[PDB]
């Protein structure tokens, strides 16, 4: 079957020199992750359940 | 007519190849990679899924004894407990107070939905890369799929293209791969026949339809408690149902070079690694004769503005003579700056504007409009916007030209110091000569 899942809020982007700052406002434990698109991705993974930057 | 190029293996980067076939007006081809798909050759090692533990009703023999037997069943356990006196709801089950036994028997089986919810453990090697390339030139504007090897020639409008062997051996898949539904995992799974209780592969099957099964789940029976009919046992919980929560996020969130991982078949899409040679055979119907082309002459270049930004941040005006209006191929003969357009309309107004992208403080690329050639020198300011939602349209060549300001200062300082050093040398040589004659 297909299960309906929510979409989290689009995070508030603000851009610094070689930095993206996100403000993350979850309703429920929400997986935040990122990686670099280079040869060394250094993947980050976090279940964000608190309103956090 | 053979020609060759080498396009970046960058999706949506519209590399432009310029062909200067001496009998014809030049042409620029645009070669944009629409997709790539790096697909490993997979050999299935085994299937893993949740186990089912079969625990039949206990064979309680009242007033008598029983004997266990070995059976050809995975992780099978069987023990006879002597001196049981079980009570059912209405009273003791046996009339004999201690002359009874319970045969406790349990064994492991493949779960009933392992047909549907299983993880397949693979060895992944010898990956083949297929790319989808968009070819456009003149009136032809077409998308084609080609295997990226020096062998698969593909037709486009009567041209033939060979997209030569990818200039790397890299692939994101390790030698051992676990595939599960939409996910892929780099995981050094244990060999078949070698899985351990409560870890991935605590039961293993060579195929889904295999009748045999390896199982090592640490199933142990223990004695029925005094007065109860229950077959009490202990077993390490299914290593697959542990894995399913221990997996973390799949290779799709961790692969280098921005690869996007997909299953059915297992492939890494749109990796940004290496470069793709191209061999191009172009028919005489694709070119235009030099008698028909415009005689673009006295071409000159001036740069209106330049930003070394990731978009086409530079603008140039090219000025020329021509005999007739027409279309010319236009190209930048230096990787320091990539043009946006492949062709430009030439008119008796005698000037036109061309847009380029560059990564250097002062590029000195050179451009052609048809057969004419000119050099463009720019002073390029940095961008102000720190971050952008799109990749660089330039080749990231950042070293400034020797005519640029930084290198002009370097040249002035170097020739000043070296000229003084050569003065000191000439003086010392003339002194040592004269004081040798003395």
């Amino acid at each position: 079957v297909t299960c309906r899942v929510p979409l989290a809020r689009a995070p508030d982007v603000t851009y610094g020199k070689k930095e993206v700052t996100l403000r993350l406002h979850p309703d429920h434990p929400t997986l935040f992750s990122y990686r670099s698109l280079g040869a060394e991705p250094h993947p980050y993974e976090e279940w964000v359940d608190k309103f956090s930057e | 007519y053979e020609h060759t190029a080498t396009i970046p293996n960058v999706v949506g980067f519209p590399y432009k190849a310029h062909i200067e076939r001496n009998g014809f007006s030049p042409m620029t081809l645009q070669l944009e990679v629409v997709e790539t798909s790096l697909e490993p050759t997979l050999n299935l090692e085994y299937i893993t899924c949740e186990y089912k533990t079969v625990v039949p009703s206990p064979f309680i023999k009242c007033c008598g004894t029983s004997e266990c037997s070995s059976k050809e069943q995975p992780d099978y356990q069987c023990k006879v407990y002597t001196g049981v006196y079980p009570f059912m709801w209405g009273g003791a089950y046996c009339f004999c107070d201690s002359e009874n036994t319970q045969l406790s028997e349990a064994y492991v089986d493949r779960s009933d939905v392992c047909k549907h919810d299983h993880a397949s453990a693979y060895k992944a090697h010898t990956a083949s890369l297929k790319a989808t390339i968009r070819i456009s030139y003149g009136t032809i504007n077409q998308t084609t799929e080609a295997f990226v090897n020096g062998e698969h020639a593909v037709n486009v409008g009567g041209s033939k293209f060979i997209f030569g062997p990818i200039s790397t051996a890299w692939s994101p898949f390790d030698n051992k791969i676990v595939v599960y539904k939409d996910d892929v995992y780099n995981q050094d799974f244990p060999p078949y026949g070698s899985g351990q209780p409560g870890r991935f592969g605590d039961i293993q099957s060579r195929t889904v339809e295999s009748k045999d099964l390896y199982a090592n789940t640490a199933l142990k029976l223990s004695r029925p408690s005094p007065g109860v009919v229950h077959v009490p046992y202990t077993q390490t919980p299914s290593g697959f149902k542990y894995w399913l929560k221990e997996k973390g996020s799949s290779l799709n969130t961790k692969a280098p070079f921005g690869c996007k991982i997909k299953t059915n078949p297992v492939r890494a899409m749109d990796c940004a690694v290496g470069s793709i040679p191209v061999s191009m055979d172009i028919p005489d119907s694709a070119f235009t004769r030099v008698v028909d082309a415009p005689a673009v002459t006295d071409l000159s270049c001036q740069v209106v503005v330049c930003t070394h930004s990731s978009d086409f941040g530079g603008v140039a005006t090219l000025s020329y003579k021509t005999d007739k209006p027409g279309d010319c191929a236009v190209h930048s003969h230096s990787n320091v700056a990539t043009l946006q357009e492949a062709t430009v309309k030439v008119k008796t107004a005698g000037k036109v504007t061309v847009h380029f992208s560059t990564a250097s403080a002062s590029p000195a690329f050179k451009v052609s409009v048809c057969d004419a050639k000119t050099t463009c020198t720019a002073a390029c300011e940095p961008p102000k916007d720190h971050i952008v939602p799109y990749g660089a349209s330039h080749n990231n060549q950042v070293f400034p030209d020797m005519s640029g300001t930084a290198m002009t200062w370097v040249q002035r300082l170097a020739s000043g110091l070296g000229g003084l050093a050569l003065i000191a040398v000439v003086v010392l040589v003339l002194v040592t000569c004269i004081t040798m004659r003395r």
